[PDB]
């Protein structure tokens, strides 16, 4: 199962400043228009 | 809770920038005497750069409230009923029980590719009045990115 | 060697919405590009779905918990012309469209102390009794503020006609659009709290027939 | 699929902007702030379009100078269109030096945010049409009428 | 058997820049050829790139070295409306165009005695201090009149907007276009000399929107 | 790629050359020396083009004689175009005997450097347009206005 | 320094004519008293032929200055500010320290294929006044090519 | 390396009156519009 908090899904490339090896982050479309929120990495 | 990238590019997130400088400043005393709509607008800056602001508040388990922290591009003025649609901008919510800390990052935005002109303005609105069961202070950390 | 034509009567007048284009003056201009720009939106309702906007509960977006025994915090219609929705982006966008159809998503956020946990139920009453037992036979859902202080309540489209009218006049009509109401199931209220309510367009909502209100 | 709420569809209309003017700038902020075209335009921080101008009235001909050209009382060999059946419709290309125009500016809008200058032989009624509109950074939109 | 048409209103007027052609009178004329003719140019800016034209330094194209200690022979703007560029072919060509963008090449030629060798540096000061040390952080280049008495100083386009305005009014504005200035690094000046300065269009310069000035 | 400085693009424009004339030579040097077309034409030693003549005004018909034809008061069966909506537009071929025309001549320009002769029923205003213009030997160009 | 072929054909130089006759004539005394813009115009001739002019000057290591030597086709007159754009014509520079000798060759140019009519004019301008630390003379050698 | 002075490049056919065996001259565009300047031959 995907290891992300509630409402967070993988498939979002991690931006600079997270240090995730897999380059997959718990993205979440929200915060405005076009805003993308990253909270942690993705582990499978 | 997390880091918000306003006006992000969809292709760029399909499976660089960083903060160069740093700064801190107290904004206001979050108190119950301020009802909904108590705006606090901070123009940025107070070079084709994107901003990165970490608005934080000092709240305990006995503190209750909510702040709407957003970055309005080119905020000349805010009308009477324009506050309710402030969520149309890159924003985050500060709840003492949920995150008690905001962090928004926005790219360079303007008509031209080089800026002089307050392109971005950090606006903090008291969404709900402060509730307790001892003062709450708000400190903003602003850092330009990719200057 | 001359093509015979016939200039019909009725066509040729200046239409303000005609599909035909004009003759350019500087026809060899080439603006560089706008591909790497930020914030472009090609559809208005796509903006409304992803950007919830707060409601107008007598000048405030939140609801104060009542100590008296009524089990009801708010009872507002689902009409874009109602004073509750007056400040939303959807109502502002609905003022320029004659008709609409689709669902609405209502977002509820609890902004109280972390120690105080309360359980709320949201009920939709299609076109009316105001009790949870009567709402059991109707559409309803319940969320507890101990797992997520963020609740989404999709409101289905149950209007008789295929499309509804954006512009109307119904203050508290029993058949306005469904009377979304919020009930608190816990009578053991401790202190004053707040519930921020906002509305965003559903994935299936669709406005049509853009119009200019000159009311 | 939603069509009637598409930006490229809604803004593609002739909106009445000003009445009885012989010489006028082609700033896109002259549109009425309550009209469909004039209110959704102000709900965007930036925009871009290839304007179409229509002049209705008793005028022999109309001129148009690109943005940045000097303002003169008399125009010679500048882009000129003669009226046919008291209507003069002509497509004005995007002309401003900036990549994008803006409805707001935190610095009144400077004179560089216009599609040119238009002088008519006699006062006319003017209609603007945004061809291939591209709005950016949506802004709060409020009901014009209650 | 008749094609139904509709004569629209708005189109049909005499446009002075219309793409449509007219009906010829003698439609069967055949002029022999112009292939082996000399000097044909199909693009105005191609002429401006290959033909540098001199500058106007108070009625003269050259600059006289000063005995006093100032280290600044000239300090002229990069504006086509400036009196320095007034006599250039580019300024004459820029008067008929509304906007432009691109780079300029400035050619410097030393016309002094062969025995006297001088070293000059050319600095570009984007929109301002007039010292070589402060110009080190800015764009600069230095050439010695002992290897080639001909120097080309490309001026990059650093305007804020994508395109600049050919017509403007800035006598000595600090943000005119970059304040090209010439500094002589050798304080051991021997006698009077001259430096001929001319400007030619860069390979990327581009004018647009032809305009008839009726000022 | 630069388009708006192309000669075939710039010279392809109707320039007002003379006002209220009934009979006139079609000497391309009649253009105003300060207009775009005239100034860029005088910046070349030699040129070649096929012209378009547009006459605006109350007139019934326009006669055109090719270069070299004798000058007579009355023209019969010579190339004649009737006006439509008080506009007469017609394309004139390059009728000069020389391979190229010249703006300057180190001999005033001789009469052979023209595109013919034009007579009108009533005085008209005339516009010239250089189709497929070719320019040779560029000459100094100066700013018309300061 | 070299030989300049004005209005040359690009295809002809992708990887014939010659001077038939000869002539010499002194033009002017190059002196410091003549400022910039001291034009000297010589019409040619003083048959469908191209010209070949070798303008030379007598300058030493102690002589300084600059002459612009060009061949203007059909130079009726030169305006006040037109001199600054003379470099639009087939031209060369005579500098005492660089080449001290010019050589320009131009083809036949005219509306017709046979000429009578001063098609070309050799123009010499004093770009910078003469400087010394003893007079400088200018001699022009003109020779028709492919008559 | 090409044997031409500074600013001179080969690839220009030598015109009549130079005596270059290879018909390659140190051509140089300049001196007006369309002018081509030759100074010497090209040796490889």
């Amino acid at each position: 199962e995907n290891n992300c908090p509630d409402g967070y899904s993988c498939g979002y490339r991690c931006r600079s400043g997270w240090g995730c090896s897999g380059d997959e982050c718990c993205g979440r479309r929200g915060g405005g228009w076009g805003s993308i929120e990253l909270i942690a990495c993705c582990s499978s | 809770v997390g880091i918000t990238y306003g006006y992000a590019d969809a292709d760029s997130f399909r499976p660089v920038e960083q903060a160069e400088r740093f700064f801190k400043e107290k904004l206001f005393d979050w108190t119950s005497d301020k009802p909904f709509g108590t705006l606090y607008v901070l123009e940025l800056p107070k070079m084709r750069n994107g901003w990165d602001v970490q608005v934080s508040a000092t709240s305990t388990q006995f503190n209750g409230g909510s702040l709407l922290v957003a970055m309005v591009p080119e905020l000349c003025s805010l009308k009477d009923r324009e506050e309710f649609q402030l969520s149309l901008y890159p924003h985050q919510f500060i709840n003492p029980r949920t995150n008690t800390t905001a962090h928004i990052q926005v790219p360079y935005l303007g008509v031209n590719r080089h800026d002089q002109h307050q392109a971005w303005s950090l606006v903090v609105m008291v969404l709900t009045p402060l509730t307790t069961e001892g003062t709450v202070e708000v400190y903003a950390n602003i850092a330009p990115t990719n200057v | 060697g001359i093509i015979p034509v016939a200039c019909f009567d009725g066509y040729g007048g200046f239409q303000n919405t005609d599909p035909k284009t004009a003759d350019p003056i500087y026809g060899y201009v080439y603006n560089p590009s706008r591909n790497d720009c930020h914030g472009r939106y090609s559809n208005l309702l796509d903006v409304a779905e992803a950007c919830p906007t707060f409601l107008n509960f007598d000048g405030k977006p939140y609801v104060v918990t009542k100590n008296n025994g009524d089990k009801v915090m708010t009872c507002f219609d689902v009409a874009f012309t109602h004073k509750v929705h007056k400040n939303t982006f959807l109502a502002g966008l609905a003022d320029y469209y004659a008709q609409y159809q689709g669902s609405l998503n209502y977002h509820f956020m609890y902004t109280g102390p972390t120690h105080h946990k309360a359980k709320f139920m949201v009920a939709y009453i299609p076109p009316l009794p105001k009790t949870p037992e009567d709402a059991a036979h109707c559409y309803h859902s319940e969320w507890d503020t101990g797992l997520n202080s963020q609740f989404t309540f999709a409101v289905p489209y149950v209007s008789a006609s295929d499309f509804s009218y954006t512009h109307t006049d119904t203050p508290a009509m029993a058949t306005t659009n469904g009377w979304v109401a919020v009930f608190q199931v816990t009578d053991t209220h401790s202190a004053e709290a707040a519930v921020v309510v906002s509305v965003s367009a559903g994935p299936d909502l669709e406005f049509r027939f853009p119009v200019d209100p000159v009311r | 699929k939603r069509v009637h709420t598409d930006v490229a569809f809604v803004m593609d209309r002739f909106t009445h902007v000003l009445t009885n003017r012989t010489a006028f700038a082609v700033d896109l902020m002259d549109t009425n702030e309550k009209t469909l075209v004039g209110a959704l335009l102000r709900a965007a921080t930036y925009y871009f379009c290839d304007l179409e101008i229509a002049c209705l009235g008793e005028h022999e001909r109309v001129w148009w100078q690109p943005n940045g050209a000097p303002r003169t009382t008399t125009l010679r060999d500048n882009p000129m269109v003669f009226s046919h059946n008291n209507v003069t419709r002509f497509a004005v290309p995007y002309t401003a030096p900036h990549r994008l125009l803006s409805t707001r500016y935190n610095g009144k809008l400077p004179s560089t945010f216009n599609f040119g200058y238009v002088t008519a032989d006699k006062p006319v009624d003017v209609y603007y049409r945004m061809k291939r509109a591209e709005l950016y950074c949506p802004r709060p939109l409020l009901p014009g009428y209650d």
